[PDB]
RNA sequence: AUAGGUUUGGUCCUAGCCUUUCUAUUAGCUCUUAGUAAGAUUACACAUGCAAGCAUCCCCGUUCCAGUGAGUUCACCCUCUAAAUCACCACGAUCAAAAGGGACAAGCAUCAAGCACGCAGCAAUGCAGCUCAAAACGCUUAGCCUAGCCACACCCCCACGGGAAACAGCAGUGAUUAACCUUUAGCAAUAAACGAAAGUUUAACUAAGCUAUACUAACCCCAGGGUUGGUCAAUUUCGUGCCAGCCACCGCGGUCACACG
RNA sequence: CCCCACUAUGCUUAGCCCUAAACCUCAACAGUUAAAUCAACAAAACUGCUCGCCAGAACACUACGAGCCACAGCUUAAAACUCAAAG
RNA sequence: ACAUUUAACUAAAACCCCUACGCAUUUAUAUAGAGGAGACAAGUCGUAACAUGGUAAGUGUACUGGAAAGUGCACUUGGACGAACC
C-alpha cells in the first residue's frame, strides 16, 4: 500500500511495539483466571 | 409502467443487437478464410524452403 | 499546472504578514536609554538624532526623534510609532512629538 | 425498515478480506471542486459483513446498511456482488465476457 | 471526536446524590416553625403575612392525629380553608399515614386519604398535600352523619358560548365559500370543559421537596 | 484561457442546465462505458458531457464509472427499494440517453413546479427583520408610520427625555 | 483596477516594492448645536452599594436573563427516544437531551509513520488485524457558519476533594495597555419569576448622563488640519550651505533650494 | 603561470561513496503547419493530455530536524535582520 | 478495596472507602564562551573576475595557499580558432 523507507528507528520501535502488545495480551489473559478463581470461591 | 417501458425497449436493443452480431460473423468467416489460406501458403512455401 | 495538480495542491497558502518593529500597534511607549547621532547612508550626510528605548513589550530599538532640536534624556518616557528613516538602515521607529516627555519642536 | 446507517445503498471496490467474515470496500463519490468546479473522486473505506467469505480483492460488491451497526466499523453488509473480479457475466446480454470481448457469443443460444 | 471522559463529574454526581439520600431532612426540620419571630428555622425564611394569623390559631394534620389510636385511619379530617370558603363538605377520609417518628412529639408525617370536594367523593385513594399547613381540624365521631349530609344540586350549566366575533365571521365565511346554505350560529361546546375551583387539592404525589441546606 | 478541452462543462451556468432531477429511490447510478468502438460513442460524450450536470442536480446520488468490463456500454440504476434499473445505452447519443433516464427516473416538470412554490412560502413579505431574512427591518421605513428617530427626529413631547420634564 | 511611479547611459521583457480607493482603532492639532447608533487594552486584582423572589405555610423560581471569548471541530442533518408544553388518563403533535450513523476551521510533512489504534463468536475463545502522503499520528494559531450559535463561569479540563476566599451581573476603583462612559432613575412599556387572582419583584429592560467613533439634520455669529519637485490638485521672497533638516516611492540640501525653516 | 624530478591517483579484484555546466540548461506520449508566425536572443510557431517543478533579490548548494556503509560527507531545506531593486 | 442486613395488624428504617506530583515529563527564554550573515562617503595587502582581463571562464571532486585563489582528473560553452584555395 505505502512505499515509504524502513529506517532502523522505525524498524526498532516498531519491534518493540510488537513485543509490548505480545506482553499486554499476555497480562489480559493472567487477569482472567484470578477473576474466575474469586469467582469460583463464592459459591 | 415505466419500468416495464424500460425493459421492453432493452429487448428491442436486443433484437437489433443479435442481427449485428450475425452479419459481423459473416464478415469474419469470410476474413478468416482469406487469412488461413493465405497462412497455408506461407507454411507449405516455408515448410519446401526447410526441406 | 494541470487541473489534477491545481485540486491536489489547493488554493495559495497566503504567506504569513510579518509584524513590523511595533508588532502591529499604532503606538508604543518606551524609556530613553541613551541618546546619539547616526551617519545616513550614501549619497547623504548629516548627523541624524536618534536614541535607544526599552519598549513597553520590552525589546530594545534604535529611534529616530524628529524636528529640529530635542531635549530627551536617559529615564524619560516616549511615544514611538512606525515609519522607517530611509537614510538609517536598520532605524524602523519614530518618536511621536508632543507626546509624555518629547515636547513639540519650538519654532524657528 | 429504519436504519440509524447513513448510507443506505453503496457500491464499492473490494479491497482486503484478511478479516473474518468482513470485507473492507473501498467506495467512491464525485465531488464538485468549488473552484475548479471539476468533479474528482472521493474515496471512502466501509467494512461489510460477508458471512460466506465469498468476497474476493478487486471484485465489485453492492452493500445494504444494516439496521443498526454489528460491530464499532461494520456498518453494512454485502448485498450482491455485482462484478466478480475475472468473472464478469454481462448484464445486456447475460454471457460471460472477459473485458471488451465475449468467451460465449450472444449467438450460441439464440 | 473521541470525547475525554469525565470521570470526577460522575464521581461527585453519585457521591451528591447519596447524600442527599442519607442526609435528607426530616419534615421535623423542614417544617419548623418559630412562631413568634413566624420563620422556619431550617431556612430562616418569613412566612407571607396572610399566613401569619392561621400559624398560630390552626393545628397541623399530625398535631391531630398523633392523639388517635391508629393516626386516626378511617376518620375525617377537614380545613378551616375549606370550612370558609365552601359551605358544601369538603374532607379527607384518612386511609395510610406515614408519621415522622424523629418529631418529638409526633406532629409530622405524611398522608392518604379518600378526597370528598364540595360532595364528590373521589373513587381511589390518593396522598394528601399541605399536611404540614397550620389549617386542619378533625371531624367528631357524633358530628359526623350531620357534617356529611349533603344534597346534590341540579347540574344544569351552560352547554353553549358564542365564538367571538373575529372567529365567528370567519367560519361563516368558509361556509358560504364552500356553498353550505345554513343560518345556523357556530357556538363553542364548553361542557367538555370541567371549570375545577383554584383550591382543589392537588396531586402530592407529583409535588416535589426542599432541599438538605440547612440555616 | 480556461484549461481543459471543452472548459464550458467547467462553469455554473452549464452544470445548472442538467434536466434529470432522479426520483428520492435512486439511490447509486453505475456507469460502465467503453473508452473506443463506435457503438460506444454516445456512452463515452455521456460521460464526458452529462455526468456533471447529473450530480450537480443529485449530490447525494453516488455515481461509479467503470472502464473497459463488458463489450457493451450500460447504465444501472440501484433503487433504495431493492430495484435494480438496467438501461443499455449502446448506439444510442449522449443526448437521447439522457430524455431516456429523465423519462424513466426523472421528476417532472410538475413535481419540481411544487417543490419551488413550497419554498416561496418560506420568505414572508409582511415579517420583519434583517435583510438576509425579509425585506424590511422594521415599520419605519413603511411611508406614513413614524420614521426613524435617527433620521426625523421625534417631537419634544413624545421624547421620554422631556415627558417626565412637563411632568415634574 | 481604466491604472500609475520606480531597475538602465538608453530600449524591451520579467519582477518586487510603493501610489491612487474604502473602512476600524490609536496619536498630534483643532472643535458650535440637535437627534440617533456604538462604546475597558487585559479570563489581571478588586473597596463599597445593589442585581431573586413569589406565595395562606407546600411547592415553584433563583438551572433563566445578564457577562466574557479562556479553551475549542459538543453547534448541522438523519435514526432512536427521555424530560418539558398542550388543565387532567389519554391522544398524537410540538419542543428537544443522552445514545447510534454522517458532515464540519487555519498553518506546518523539517509532525511520516501511529502503537492496539481490528474482526469473528451466545459465551469460552479464536484470528492479527486496524489508521495513514486522497495526510493518520502530532505541534501551532483562532470563538464560530452571526434573526444567532458554541464554550466558559477564580484555578486544579471535571469538582467528592484541594489551592483558596473569586464583579468575565450593573455602577465604580487599582494595576496594566497606544487603547480610559455615570459608584443615574423607574418597574410606566415589553420580557422573565411567582400567585386562582387584584398584584409583587427584576442593575433584564426602558428612559436619561458621558464621549467627534459613525450616521442624519442644522448653524445670524463662529474653521481648523494637511498639503503645494514628480507620481498628485496647488509657492512668492528670505535664511541655511551635504550643515540644520525633509521624504509613501523616486529623491532634496555641497552659496541663486518651486523639496529644509 | 614556465622547466626538471617524484608521490597519492588514473589500471585490476572485492566493497563503499551517490556528486557534475549529470545541459542537446529545451520533460513523457499524441498531433499540426493553418493564422496575429512571433517581445528580444537562441534551435520557427503551436494543440491535446499527464506527471514533476517555480512565484522579488540576498541570507542560502546555509542553520536546525530526519535519513543514509556516507562522520571535513550527501539528500531534503527554513527564519531573523537588510534592500528597491536583482534579473 | 468494599456488605444484605432490620422490618413487614397501614408500612418503612439502614446504606457515606482509600491510592498522585517528583527538581520527574514537555517546550521555550536568559549565556561563560565560540561563530556566521547583512549593512556601513572617502583604512590596509594583493589584483581573482569583466577584453583571448593579460594562464579563456565555469561545474563536480581532491589536495594546497595571508587573501582573493592555484593545480590535478573528467565534464560544459554561458570562449574563441580569423570560416574558397594558398
Ligand atoms: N506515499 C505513498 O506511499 C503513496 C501511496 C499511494 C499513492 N501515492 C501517490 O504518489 C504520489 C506522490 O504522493 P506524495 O506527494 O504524498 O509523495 P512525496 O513525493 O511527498 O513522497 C512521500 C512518500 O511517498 C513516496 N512516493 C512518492 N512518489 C510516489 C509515487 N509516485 N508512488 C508511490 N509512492 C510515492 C515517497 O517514496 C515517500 O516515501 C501521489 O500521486 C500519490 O497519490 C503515494
Ligand atoms: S430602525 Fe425603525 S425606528 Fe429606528
Ligand atoms: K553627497
Ligand atoms: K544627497
Ligand atoms: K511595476
Ligand atoms: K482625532
Ligand atoms: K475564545
Ligand atoms: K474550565
Ligand atoms: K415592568
Ligand atoms: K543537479
Ligand atoms: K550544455
Ligand atoms: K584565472
Ligand atoms: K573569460
Ligand atoms: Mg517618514
Ligand atoms: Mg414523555
Ligand atoms: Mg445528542
Ligand atoms: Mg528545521
Ligand atoms: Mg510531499
Ligand atoms: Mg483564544
Ligand atoms: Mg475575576
Ligand atoms: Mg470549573
Ligand atoms: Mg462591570
Ligand atoms: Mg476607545
Ligand atoms: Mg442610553
Ligand atoms: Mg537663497
Ligand atoms: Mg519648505
Ligand atoms: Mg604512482
Ligand atoms: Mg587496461
Ligand atoms: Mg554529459
Ligand atoms: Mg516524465
Ligand atoms: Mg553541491
Ligand atoms: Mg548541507
Ligand atoms: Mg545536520
Ligand atoms: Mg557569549
Ligand atoms: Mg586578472
Ligand atoms: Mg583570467
Ligand atoms: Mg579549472
Ligand atoms: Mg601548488
Amino acid at each position: 500500500l505505502y512505499y515509504r523507507r524502513a529506517h532502523r528507528r522505525f524498524v526498532t520501535k516498531k519491534a518493540l511495539c510488537i513485543r509490548v502488545f505480545q506482553e499486554t495480551q499476555k497480562l489480559k489473559k493472567r487477569r482472567r483466571a484470578l477473576k474466575a478463581a474469586a469467582a469460583a470461591q463464592k459459591q | 409502467e415505466l419500468m416495464a417501458w424500460n425493459q421492453a425497449e432493452n429487448r428491442r436493443l436486443h433484437e437489433l443487437r443479435i442481427a449485428r452480431l450475425r452479419q459481423e460473423e459473416r464478415e469474419q468467416e469470410q476474413r478468416q478464410a482469406l487469412e488461413q489460406a493465405r497462412k497455408a501458403e506461407e507454411v507449405q512455401a516455408w515448410a519446401q524452403r526447410k526441406e | 499546472a494541470t487541473l489534477n495538480q491545481m485540486h491536489r495542491l489547493g488554493p495559495p497558502k497566503r504567506p504569513p504578514r510579518k509584524l513590523g518593529p511595533t508588532e502591529g500597534r499604532p503606538q508604543l511607549k518606551g524609556v530613553v536609554l541613551c541618546t546619539f547621532t547616526r551617519k545616513p547612508k550614501k549619497p547623504n550626510s548629516a548627523n541624524r538624532k536618534c536614541c535607544r528605548v526599552r519598549l513597553s513589550t520590552g525589546r530594545e530599538a534604535v529611534c529616530f526623534i524628529p524636528g529640529e532640536g530635542h531635549t530627551l534624556q536617559e529615564h524619560q518616557i516616549v511615544l514611538v510609532e512606525g515609519g522607517r528613516t530611509q537614510d538609517l538602515p536598520g532605524v524602523k521607529l519614530t518618536v511621536v512629538r508632543g507626546k509624555y516627555d518629547c515636547g513639540h519642536v519650538q519654532k524657528k | 425498515v429504519r436504519s440509524s446507517v447513513h448510507a443506505r445503498w453503496i457500491v464499492g471496490k473490494v479491497i482486503g478480506t484478511k478479516m473474518q467474515k468482513t470485507a473492507k470496500v473501498r467506495v467512491t463519490r464525485l465531488v464538485l471542486d468549488p473552484y475548479l468546479l471539476k468533479y474528482f473522486n472521493k474515496r471512502k473505506t466501509y467494512f461489510a459483513h460477508d458471512a460466506l467469505q465469498q468476497c474476493t480483492v478487486g471484485d465489485i460488491v453492492l452493500l445494504r446498511a444494516l439496521p443498526v451497526p454489528r460491530a464499532k466499523h461494520v456498518k453494512h453488509e454485502l448485498a450482491e456482488i455485482v462484478f466478480k473480479v475475472g468473472k464478469v457475466i454481462d448484464p445486456v446480454t447475460g454471457k460471460p465476457c472477459a473485458g471488451t470481448t465475449y468467451l460465449e457469443s450472444p449467438l450460441s443460444s439464440e | 471526536k473521541k470525547v475525554r471522559p469525565r470521570l470526577i463529574a460522575e464521581l461527585a454526581r453519585r457521591v451528591r446524590a447519596l447524600r442527599e439520600q442519607l442526609n435528607r431532612p426530616r419534615d421535623s426540620q423542614l417544617y419548623a416553625v418559630d412562631y413568634e419571630t413566624l420563620t422556619r428555622p431550617f431556612s430562616g425564611r418569613r412566612l407571607p403575612v396572610r399566613a401569619w394569623a392561621d400559624v398560630r390559631r390552626e393545628s397541623r394534620l399530625l398535631q391531630l392525629l398523633g392523639r388517635l389510636p391508629l393516626f386516626g385511619l378511617g376518620r375525617l379530617v377537614t380545613r378551616k380553608s375549606w370550612l370558609w370558603q365552601h359551605d358544601e363538605p369538603c374532607y379527607w377520609r384518612l386511609t395510610r399515614v406515614r408519621p415522622d417518628y424523629t418529631a418529638q412529639n409526633l406532629d409530622h408525617g405524611k398522608a392518604w386519604g379518600i378526597l370528598t370536594f364540595k360532595g364528590k367523593t373521589e373513587s381511589e385513594a390518593r396522598e394528601i398535600e399541605h399536611v404540614m399547613y397550620h389549617d386542619w381540624r378533625l371531624v367528631p365521631k357524633h358530628e359526623e352523619e350531620a357534617f356529611t349530609a349533603f344534597t346534590p344540586a341540579p347540574e344544569d350549566s351552560l352547554a353553549s358560548v358564542p365564538y367571538p366575533p373575529l372567529l365567528r365571521a370567519m367560519i361563516i365565511a368558509e361556509r358560504q365559500k364552500n356553498g353550505d346554505t345554513s343560518t345556523e350560529e357556530p357556538m363553542l361546546n364548553v361542557q367538555r370543559i370541567r371549570m375545577e375551583p383554584w383550591d382543589y387539592p392537588a396531586k402530592q404525589e407529583d409535588k416535589g421537596r426542599a432541599k438538605g441546606t440547612p440555616v | 484561457p480556461m484549461k481543459g478541452r471543452f472548459p464550458i462543462r467547467r462553469t455554473l451556468q452549464y452544470l445548472s442546465q442538467g434536466n434529470v432531477v432522479f426520483k428520492d429511490s435512486v439511490k447509486v447510478m453505475t456507469v460502465n462505458y467503453n473508452t473506443h468502438g463506435e457503438l460506444g460513442e454516445g456512452a463515452r460524450k455521456f460521460v464526458f458531457f452529462n455526468i456533471p450536470q447529473i450530480q450537480y442536480k443529485n449530490p447525494w446520488v453516488q455515481i461509479m464509472m467503470f472502464k473497459n468490463m463488458t463489450p457493451s456500454p450500460f447504465l444501472r440504476f440501484y433503487l433504495d427499494s431493492g430495484e435494480q434499473v438496467l438501461v443499455d445505452v449502446e448506439t444510442k447519443s449522449n443526448k437521447e440517453i439522457m430524455e431516456h433516464i429523465r423519462k424513466i427516473l426523472g421528476k417532472n416538470e410538475e413535481t419540481l413546479r411544487e417543490e419551488e412554490e413550497e419554498k416561496k412560502q418560506l420568505s414572508h413579505p409582511a415579517n420583519f427583520g434583517p435583510r438576509k431574512y425579509c425585506l424590511r427591518e422594521c415599520i419605519c421605513e413603511v411611508e406614513g408610520q413614524v420614521p426613524c428617530p435617527s433620521l426625523v427626529p421625534l417631537p419634544k413631547e413624545m421624547r421620554g427625555k422631556y415627558k417626565a420634564a412637563l411632568k415634574a
